[PDB]
């Protein structure tokens, strides 16, 4: 169908590509942030994932939120205090970009706690506007999985909402996750989504589409692996918490695999 | 980019938020067009969108976003000048009519523009000669991406109140819960029967008119057609029925390659319509140029 634009997929899919390295957040920022953590990081991306839940906003808003606040923190430095602020700026932009019906600004302040101002606010809006040259269309590990879904035979509504999982949970851990691009941990989290619920692999359909095997994703794999083991003792629970929901058939609550066999 | 190296010069448009003046840069001679913003929520999506979009989309047919300058007070786009839009120009071609080789030279080059859109995943969806600038030497631009969105591959959900009501597909009449590229070639098919007769093809006044004219012109669609149709959020079976005109009596002046063109852009059904990409090829512009335009801008 025109929905999944036969004409174009491939143009689209190669230009983000390219766009993905272009919009890519330095890898080693935090180590060179005075006053904030990987784990401070952590506390603020699992309160987005709530934020997004409470006001019913797409996931494609809360990972180019993260995209925007990570792209922030790879030039500029910011207290701990501020931190907050950056990233509610962020997720107004994204909801703006993204949303149909965005939040208003109100509502944006009333979820911080009365700790910032509407004028803090929007005038953090501003600064991160500037600081991003107002590249705001950023291609996101959302972008790619989509894509990727339509070489399943036939489409599994788990597969899906595991790999979407996934996706989301990589979002939590600047390490290691900086580290890999949104199109790898896309691959990745597919893979281990199709494994966990059918036990396929990532098909030759879509070597032949990214030039990705097993082999290029074994780092990363073996990384979501991890995390995916883990998660249920993660700080950060909010994701899991998100996915036991019937909207993504419940799919936190699967059991992952012991072992990859890669 | 600063705002005082520009001189102003005319007032040539408004929309929101939402003046636009001609301006010249005083070191480089070079002529703008300043798109003013004024800034309680913050900036507006639409020009989020708009800038960030153009930002990316950098094409001979669309047209250009040269700098952004950003007060706290003010937000100033500035675009590189063009001296009038399609609509004006169709105006003052009343009573004469477009060349033929200019019409399809302005379609070939929008379906470039476009097909370049929608392989950098924009919708434009806002599509009409008001929003289509020319110059003096015979291009033809995409612009006013206000209204535009970045898709997924497979599209979303998105806004249900997009296109202008004249120049909107079906398929956004009808509710259907997705739409994609289809809808801006809808447009462009509209526009391409506009730069012809010099009159809008569907100038409906409410949706439920602009549904009727349709049908009246191109046949009531039915499962042969357009399978699905009957199944659409605000399909009614009390639809009269109408039978579809010989394509023929739709655009007269039209040759059979234009014909055959107009035809597969104004296919009822998204997944059949026409693409950009696949428009390029079409016999119809076997022997096109690119003349500058016959009248004065
Ligand atoms: O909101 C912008 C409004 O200004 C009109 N306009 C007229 N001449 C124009 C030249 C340029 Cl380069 C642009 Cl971007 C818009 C123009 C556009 O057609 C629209 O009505």
């Amino acid at each position: 169908s025109v929905n999944e634009v036969p004409d174009y997929h491939e143009d689209i899919h190669t230009y983000l590509r390219e766009m993905e390295v272009k919009c890519k957040p330095k890898v080693g920022y935090m180590k060179k942030q005075p006053d904030i953590t990987n784990s401070m990081r952590a506390i603020l991306v699992d309160w987005l994932v709530e934020v997004g839940e409470e006001y019913k906003l797409q996931n494609e808003t809360l990972h180019l939120a993260v995209n925007y606040i990570d792209r922030f923190l790879s030039s500029m430095s910011v207290l701990r205090g501020k931190l907050q602020l950056v990233g509610t700026a962020a997720m107004l932009l994204a909801s703006k970009f993204e949303e149909i019906y965005p939040p208003e600004v109100a509502e944006f302040v009333y979820i911080t706690d009365d700790t910032y101002t509407k004028k803090q606010v929007l005038r953090m809006e501003h600064l991160v506007l500037k600081v991003l040259a107002f590249d705001l269309a950023a291609p996101t590990i959302n972008q790619f999985l989509t894509q990727y879904f339509l070489h399943q035979q036939p489409a599994n509504c788990k597969v899906e909402s595991l790999a979407m999982f996934l996706g989301e949970l990589s979002l939590i851990d600047a390490d290691p996750y900086l580290k890999y691009l949104p199109s790898v941990i896309a691959a990745a989290a597919f893979h281990l989504a199709l494994y966990t619920v059918t036990g396929q692999s990532w098909p030759e359909s879509l070597v032949q589409k990214t030039g990705y095997t097993l082999e290029t994703l074994k780092p990363c794999l073996l990384d979501l692996h991890q995390t995916y083991l883990r998660a249920p003792q993660h700080a950060q629970q909010s994701i899991r918490e998100k996915y036991k929901n019937s909207k993504y058939h419940g799919v936190s609550l699967l059991n992952p695999p012991e072992t990859l066999n890669v | 980019g600063s705002m005082e190296n520009f001189q102003k010069v005319e007032k040539i448009g408004e929309g929101t938020y939402g003046v636009v003046y001609k301006a010249r840069n005083k070191l480089t001679g070079e002529v703008v067009a300043l798109k003013k913003i004024r800034l309680t929520e913050g900036v507006p999506s639409t020009a989020i969108r708009e800038i960030s979009l153009l930002k990316e989309l950098n094409h001979p047919n669309i047209v250009k976003l040269l700098d952004v300058i950003h007060t706290e007070n003010k937000l100033y786009l500035v675009f590189e000048f063009l001296h009038q839009d399609l609509k004006k120009f169709m105006d003052a071609s009343a009573l004469t009519g477009i060349p033929l080789p200019l019409i399809k030279s302005y379609l070939f080059q929008l379906l470039q523009g476009l097909a370049f859109c929608h392989s950098h995943r924009v919708l434009h969806r806002d599509l009409k000669p008001q929003n289509l600038l020319i110059n003096t030497e015979g291009a033809i631009k995409l612009a006013d991406f206000g209204l535009a969105r970045a898709f997924g591959v497979p599209v979303r959900t998105y806004t249900h109140e997009v296109v202008t009501l004249w120049y909107r597909a079906p398929e956004i009449l009808l509710g259907c819960k997705y739409y994609s590229t289809a809808v801006d070639i809808w447009s462009l098919g509209c526009i391409f029967a506009e730069m012809v007769t010099r009159r809008a093809l569907f100038p409906g006044d409410s949706e439920i008119d602009q549904l009727f004219r349709i049908f009246r012109t191109l046949g009531t669609p039915d499962e042969v057609v357009w399978p699905g149709v009957t199944s659409m959020p605000d399909y009614k079976p009390s639809f009269p029925k109408w039978a579809r005109q010989d394509f023929s009596k739709v655009v007269p002046p039209l040759d059979e390659d234009g014909r055959s063109l107009l035809s597969q852009m104004l296919h009822y059904d998204p997944n059949k319509r026409i693409s950009a990409k696949a428009a390029l090829a079409h016999p119809f512009f076997q022997d096109v140029t690119k003349p500058v335009p016959h009248l004065r801008l």
